[PDB]
């Protein structure tokens, strides 16, 4: 790997984060022009700065001065310095350089800004529509959103007993505003749906369990 | 060409109590019994007076579909010549019954956390029911010497008792849905036949 | 103010040719190189190459044998053609602009590579057949109500959902898709509205599955 960045990095607000970009052994970092990009989910990456040395660098317009570049010849690495880290700096950060006739990026470092407050999930459960039943299929959709942190356990219950067959649950992903949302689908036969008093989606988050229930 | 509305009986969201068992008249249609015994969703499927092997090859004047719910271990009584609270006081088949009795466990639907007290059965009656007789009276039953009148008292029981249907009950005490098909073949042209009959 | 717009998403059969076009509009004060960059499901980035206004091209050595870029300056467009494609080529494809910076006598330098990007286009390489979704209304059950619609059994991604032809934007939460053991995707989109509007306001979810050239409008009533 030409360029290697750590997978993840966590820093407290008001702290500084030193994002590393380690160049392969046989390529000396002292001479290299390094470029750093910021990407938030749902958007293309965004140029931050070039850094070759204290005399040769480039800071993109509208990019905070809190972003600065440096190099660590000992570790043969480039460094992105984020000072006074803020919640809105949470993103994936990419280093990049030209080498062997191509731009190459590192794998991206995901910055986690610590100290975001808890938020209780909003859960809505939909039964199978008549249209889908009429089509001889049945899907329960449980939608979970507005919660932080993103660790959620989702359980389905046919009547009052656990159900694991036919379940499809997405990995919670941050919607805009840095909160999380997730989806869980329970597929049934129309007969399974009509032979039970009800089905339940149960979402446990931060010491609390929301349960919605639907029935025919 | 029209098929019989077995789905209106088998696929009914509401089942009556056994003491007030429901009956539906089926006529002028084709009863594809193949659809019934092909399904693996019935715990019991017993026919009397006619081999199930060749149900779809027969015709009948009229067919009655009786339906109700009873306790799992009470399914034995829905059969000719049986005894017990159900056969004696709630639903009685004739000794020479011609038809089929179909049942399936409905715990997932008819039970309730804490108990489904809407499914009742008759505990007492001054005499056994006649075949296909239905007794819905709620009058107080006198079990002793004193002729009580409208007041629950010693040896004066309220004739109906609720099943306590709960999901956690043993299999024997879980609710079962039963539909009795009676094949009525009178001295008149048959109006209900199977698919593969002449 | 520059705006790069990539052609729509779709599916390419293995061993066939992937082709994309970037359309450029807005302010262009300087001199620019133009580039394609793709991003993998795991968020890796790979530069494919760039093209000058003159048509001269420089390709990534690992893709040179299969890549053709071309430019139509008269249309303010440039294109990517990637042949003999496989599942490794499934990616979000971005076009990007990079300005020419300091030019010495013997070299021009790009100091700010990838000034501006398109929104990215998902290209799926797969042998399987495109399949349009089945759209099902999710009828509405404080004073607010939740309604939505279910977009079931489509392939490949992505699918865009709007409400009332985009006129309804506030409270619209379109969720990320789930993948089933059948290989088809399903997602849901929900809108939060005051219950006072359920009897008077029309709610219609617009589903657009470009890869299947499918457009479904589903009215979601109480
Ligand atoms: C009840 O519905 C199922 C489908 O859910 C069907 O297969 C069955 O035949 C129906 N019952 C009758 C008696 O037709
Ligand atoms: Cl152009």
């Amino acid at each position: 790997a030409v360029l290697t960045q750590p997978s993840s990095l966590s820093a407290s607000p008001g702290a500084s984060a030193s994002l590393t970009c380690t160049l392969r052994g046989g390529i000396n970092v002292v001479n290299q022009r390094l470029y750093w990009y910021q990407q938030k989910p749902g958007s293309p990456p965004r140029f931050l700065l070039k850094y070759k040395s204290d005399s040769d660098n480039f800071l993109g317009s509208g990019v905070p001065s809190r972003f600065s570049g440096s190099k660590d010849a000992s570790a043969n690495a480039g460094i992105l310095l984020i000072s006074e880290v803020q919640s809105e700096d949470e993103a994936d950060y990419y280093c990049m350089m030209w080498h062997s006739s191509a731009y190459v990026f590192g794998g991206g470092t995901k910055l986690t800004v610590l100290g975001q407050p808890k938020a209780a999930p909003s859960v809505t459960l939909f039964p199978p529509s008549s249209e889908e039943l009429q089509a001889n299929k049945a899907t329960l959709v449980c939608l979970i959103s507005d919660f932080y942190p993103g660790a959620v356990t989702v359980a389905w219950k046919a009547d009052s007993s656990p159900v694991k067959a036919g379940v499809e649950t997405t990995t919670p992903s941050k919607q805009s505003n840095n909160k999380y949302a997730a989806s869980s689908y329970l597929s049934l036969t129309p007969e399974q749906w009509k032979s039970h008093r009800s089905y339940s989606c149960q979402v446990t988050h931060e010491g609390s369990t929301v349960e919605k229930t639907v029935a025919p | 060409t029209n098929l019989c509305p077995f789905g209106e009986v088998f696929n009914a969201t509401r089942f009556a109590s056994v003491y007030a068992w429901n009956r539906k008249r089926i006529s002028n249609c084709v009863a594809d019994y193949s659809v019934l015994y092909n399904s693996a969703s019935f715990s019991t499927f017993k026919c009397y007076g006619v081999s199930p092997t060749k149900l779809n090859d027969l015709c009948f004047t009229n067919v009655y579909a009786d339906s109700f719910v009873i306790r799992g271990d009470e399914v034995r009584q829905i059969a000719p010549g049986q005894t017990g609270k159900i056969a004696d006081y709630n639903y009685k088949l004739p000794d020479d019954f011609t038809g089929c009795v179909i049942a399936w466990n409905s715990n997932n639907l008819d039970s309730k956390v804490g108990g489904n007290y809407n499914y009742l059965y008759r505990l007492f009656r001054k005499s056994n029911l006649k075949p296909f007789e239905r007794d819905i009276s709620t009058e107080i039953y006198q079990a002793g010497s004193t002729p009580c009148n409208g007041v629950e008292g010693f040896n004066c029981y309220f004739p109906l008792q609720s099943y306590g249907f709960q999901p956690t009950n043993g299999v024997g005490y879980q609710p079962y849905r039963v539909v009795v098909l009676s094949f009525e073949l009178l001295h008149a042209p048959a109006t209900v036949c199977g698919p593969g009959s002449h | 103010q520059v705006q790069l717009q990539e052609s729509g998403p779709g599916l390419v059969k293995p061993s066939e040719t992937l082709s994309l076009t970037c359309s450029v509009s807005g302010d262009s004060i300087g001199t620019y190189y133009w580039s394609w960059i793709r991003q993998s499901p795991e968020k890796g980035l790979e530069w494919i190459g760039y093209i000058h206004h003159s048509g001269k091209t420089n390709y990534n050595p690992s893709l040179k044998s299969r890549v053709t870029m071309s430019v139509d300056t008269s249309k303010n467009q440039f294109s990517l053609k990637l042949t003999s494609v496989t599942a490794a080529d499934t990616a979000v494809y971005y076009c990007a602009r990079s300005p020419i910076g300091y030019c010495s006598s013997t070299k021009c330098y790009i100091d700010k590579p990838f000034d501006s990007w398109g929104q990215g286009t998902l290209v799926t390489v797969s042998s399987a057949s495109t399949k349009g979704p089945s759209v099902f209304p999710l009828a509405p059950s404080g004073g607010t109500a939740a309604l939505g619609c279910l977009v079931k059994d489509y392939f490949p991604e992505p699918v865009t959902v709007s409400w009332n032809s985009g006129a309804l934007t506030s409270g619209v939460h379109t969720f990320p898709a789930v993948l089933q053991s059948s290989g088809l995707y399903s997602l849901s989109s929900v809108v939060t509205v005051p219950s006072s509007s359920l009897g008077t306001q029309t709610y219609i979810c617009n589903v657009n599955h470009k890869p299947s050239n499918t457009k479904v409008d589903k009215r979601v009533a109480a």
